[PDB]
RNA sequence: UAGCACACUCGGGCGCGAGCCCCGAGGGCCGGGAGACGGGUUCUUCCGCCAGGCCGCUCCGCGGAAGGUGAGCCGGGUCCUAA
RNA sequence: CACCCCGGUGGGGGAUCCCUCGGCCUGCGCGCCGGGCAAGGACGCGGACGCACGCGAUAGACGGCACGAUCCUCAGACACGACUGCCGGUCUCCGACAGCGGCGCAGCCGCAGACAACCCCCCGGACUUAAGCAUAUCACUAGGGGGCGGAGAAGAAACCAACAGGGAUUCCUGCAGUAGCGGCGAGCGAACAGGGACGAGCCCGCAUGGCAAUCGGCAUCGCCGAGUUGUGACAGCGCACCGCGAACGCCCCGGACAGGGCGGCCACAGAGGGCGACAGCCCCGUAGCAGCGCGCAGCGGAGCGAGUAGCGCUGCUUGGUCAUGCAGCGCGAAGCGGUGGUGGCGCCAUCGAAGGCUAAAUACGCCGCAGGACCGAUAGCGCACAAGUACCGCGAGGGGACGGCGACGA
């Protein structure tokens, strides 16, 4: 009744896919991410200090980052095409 | 279950066509350490959080 | 008002970004010459009159319906029925879709 | 010893540079020095070697033997030269992986642009060595 | 590297929107050759490849021609501005940090740096 | 060792191999067929198996290769509001 | 016969040892996100491509430059540039709007979101210690909220002092476990000096009146706007920045010489790594070697800070004690005021609050670099491996295991 028997009816899922974080995480009735919070607009905080090295910056692909990065070491000259214009006078 | 929002069957879809095993020739391929998939998904005993 | 981007992409649309290819398989085939339908595997995201009117512009052919089902392989397969009769075999072989 | 600080002696950083270095490095560390007649017209010590290049096995089981270099290999680290050879079992003769400091070159091919490439590194060091000899002079 | 990129420069912008097309057409009828028959494996990787070999070309002409069209503009389209950073794009220039008010420029002024050794 | 199929039976077939796979016969038994949620390719075809299936398997929800889901009218959105 | 013990061989398992492209620690360097669409995600992208990693419809090397002959499983590609390196392009979609705000504003902009080590502001525990416990302690911590930056904050005295006086801040030393606070219990606990690192100072407001001398915007030397409820000032920057680098032969053993033996050689190079055993001379390397320029102009200077200071009460805080700081409320100043380890009053002494800015010394993770009396696969990071992966949980979250043939020639 309590274990086995109640575990038949467990054909809900409340934790559908969020838009933001992509996780299993954003609740049909509550309408928020229980992950990241979504639709808050900050981040929720998260809650494991492991949360941070799985989910944080870094831990995608830092699209943008890493091109800033190689930009900041060259000295951000920038686009290449317009480089020499703007060098030319 | 027949009736799928347009991001479930992409999803499904998209844990359909990486579920196969290793191509053959990658087999040949010098440093290939890998001789099976370990993450081949079988429908029964692997479930894939896809609601 | 000053144009932020200057510098634009040419947008997408174009008839080689919609169609894949064109299947030949026992399927295709059976609609090929039975039904005047060739099957074409498309974008994903194309609707049925993108589909439609690249048929009407890479093959140059009149298109009568589009019949599209995203498959579960990933692609969209879409069916399209040509208004001529005898055109589909008649673009399969000058396609080399058969 | 080594002064300058901002390069390793690590023994681990050196090893993990040796097997995950690029191929234009891994070009440079299949290095093999030349004959004593190349030496004389060249000058330098060692220079890369490449296909096409006669070699004289200077080490190993082929060692005296001569023959060109029919094919390089940068994963792995292995030239495998003409007339260095073992049979397989179904009669196939497979050329043995010689590692380059193991090799000799006789003769340098020079047909395409390698020739530029070997009167470039000649000319930096006939130049390199005038202005030591004027640093030293002074 | 079918088409080289010698031959793109030669062409104008349109007609390298023109041949973008013109491959793109191509690629469909060497995808059609892929399922249906044998290819060499390469070969839609070469059309795919100079496909954006004329895209690329078209950009860099592109970002060429719009640069001296908008060279002299008051604002520029932020494609030919210099994407530092947000922070460094909104930083004060240079000028404007050495901007400093008149009892600071008397004072700069009527006592200036003076250079000068002392001995003992 | 505890334990695990113990309403089936006879003949035939394919097959290296058969109590269980297939066919025919006999004897019995009970649900079967459509939707949702949930599953996600398990569907279907071809090939396989000396691995898995509380035994065995030539079989299979297994392994491999394929094939398959077509809508103005069905369901949802492009509509309406309920709490 | 079984059973047991010992040994041999074979199993079984993975200890040991040796190894290590990993970790850890320390130092240094860097310190650069975002409507130009970030962090993160979703989905796609390879001829044969699952995972991993890469990438974005220009989707598994697109361009420029450098490099210069391979990449490879098949097929193929390749001096019309293979494999690479550096930089730049392209860069889908979800994810930062009921948006909010600035500027006369044909319009142009900004804020949001990330980062959470360092730093600033607010909020703020309890376990714990007191051998119980309530004040105290833990602790003005953890934690939560907000906000920056490459540092931040602070900062040019309403200061310290009591001397023969010192002279911004920050940091170190030191005062000092001290004065002091404290159920005066447990415990807590600074400051001036002296010495040092580093050094740096400035500004708004009450600016002309023989004329706003000032600024913003534009489709620009002319409009429009701001503004008299008052606008007004330039001393610092930039480029260049290499390619080469010495010196070894023979014999023995061995699958192989880097071993042994003999004999040399180079060294401003005998650091280290690779190479079929342990290499200064085989290779990569190592020691060694290379700079500069361009700028700085003018016109006010006694301006001064109020619902504040202070007092009273309250709450918090502090080592701060008849109040150290902070806040709320009541009262509410002055031309002189504040302060003087902090009762009141008087002296004398010393400063000028209630407006603003300010480098450097200081702190610090990711990351990069270099090291180390560190650990050496149950250790060291959770991960030396398709590790935040497989996998589990409705969810917040939780989270492993797994290294080794050889001359990669057979
Ligand atoms: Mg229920
Ligand atoms: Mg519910
Ligand atoms: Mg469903
Ligand atoms: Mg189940
Ligand atoms: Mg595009
Ligand atoms: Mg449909
Ligand atoms: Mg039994
Ligand atoms: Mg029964
Ligand atoms: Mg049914
Ligand atoms: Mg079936
Ligand atoms: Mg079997
Ligand atoms: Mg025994
Ligand atoms: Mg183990
Ligand atoms: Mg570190
Ligand atoms: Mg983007
Ligand atoms: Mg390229
Ligand atoms: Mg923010
Ligand atoms: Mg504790
Ligand atoms: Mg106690
Ligand atoms: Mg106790
Ligand atoms: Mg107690
Ligand atoms: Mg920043
Ligand atoms: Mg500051
Ligand atoms: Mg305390
Ligand atoms: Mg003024
Ligand atoms: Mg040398
Ligand atoms: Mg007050
Ligand atoms: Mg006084
Ligand atoms: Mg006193
Ligand atoms: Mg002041
Ligand atoms: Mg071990
Ligand atoms: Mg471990
Ligand atoms: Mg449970
Ligand atoms: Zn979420």
């Amino acid at each position: 009744s309590k274990g086995t028997s109640s575990f038949g009816k467990k054909n809900k899922r409340n934790h559908i896919l969020c838009v933001r974080c992509g996780s299993m995480s954003y609740h049909k009735q509550k309408l928020r991410c229980s992950s990241c919070g979504y639709p808050e607009k900050k981040l929720r905080n998260r809650g494991s200090p492991k949360a941070r090295r799985r989910r944080g910056e870094g831990t995608g692909r830092m699209r943008h980052l890493k091109k800033v990065r190689r930009a900041a070491r060259n000295g951000f000259k920038g686009n290449a095409i317009l480089r020499a214009l703007r060098n030319a006078n | 279950g027949s009736r799928k929002t347009e991001i479930i069957k992409t999803r499904l879809s998209r844990a359909l066509v990486r579920n196969r095993p290793i191509p053959v020739w990658k087999r040949r391929m010098r440093g290939n350490t890998q001789q099976y998939n370990m993450k081949r998904r079988h429908w029964r005993r692997n479930k894939l959080k896809i609601y | 008002k000053y144009t932020r981007k200057a510098v634009t992409q040419p947008a997408t649309g174009h008839p080689a970004d919609i169609i894949r290819f064109g299947a030949c398989n026992e399927k295709a085939v059976r609609l090929i010459e039975n039904n005047n339908t060739l099957v074409f595997i498309c974008d994903k995201y194309a609707t049925k009159p993108q589909i439609g009117n690249a048929v009407t512009r890479f093959y140059k052919v009149p298109v009568e319906k589009v019949n599209t089902a995203r498959s579960i392989k990933g692609y969209k397969k879409a069916y399209v029925k040509l208004k001529n009769e005898g055109d589909a075999l008649k673009i399969a072989n000058e396609a080399g879709i058969i | 010893m080594k002064f300058n600080k901002e390069k390793t002696a690590s023994r681990r950083k050196n090893r993990k540079a040796h097997f995950t270095a690029n191929s234009t490095e891994r070009r440079i560390r299949m290095s093999s020095p030349l004959s004593k007649e190349l030496r004389e017209k060249y000058g330098f010590r060692s220079f890369p070697i490449r296909r096409n290049d006669k070699v004289v096995v200077m080490k190993g089981r082929f060692k005296g033997n001569t023959g060109t270099v029919v094919e390089v290999r940068r994963k792995m680290y292995k030239v495998y030269v003409d007339s260095c050879e073992a049979s397989k079992m179904n009669g196939r003769k497979v050329r043995v992986g010689i590692d380059a400091s193991n090799l000799k070159i006789i003769e340098l091919y020079q047909g395409d642009g390698r020739d530029k490439i070997l009167e470039r590194k000649m000319n930096n060091r006939r130049m390199q060595m005038e202005r030591a000899a004027k640093i030293k002079m002074e | 590297m079918k088409i080289r990129t010698l031959e793109l420069r030669e062409k104008s912008v349109e007609e390298l929107e023109t041949l973008a097309f013109s491959l793109k057409e191509e690629l469909l009828r060497l995808r059609q050759q892929k399922n249906t028959q044998t290819l060499k494996p390469h070969e839609i990787r070469v059309m795919r490849k100079n496909i954006a070999r004329v895209l690329t070309v078209r950009t860099e002409k592109l970002y060429a021609e719009m640069y001296e069209k908008h060279k002299n503009d008051k604002r520029m389209p932020k494609d030919l501005r210099p994407r530092l950073t947000k922070a460094k794009r909104m930083a004060l220039t240079k000028r404007q940090l050495n901007m400093s008010v008149h009892s600071v420029c008397k004072r700069r002024r009527a006592y200036p740096r003076m250079y000068f050794s002392y001995s003992e």
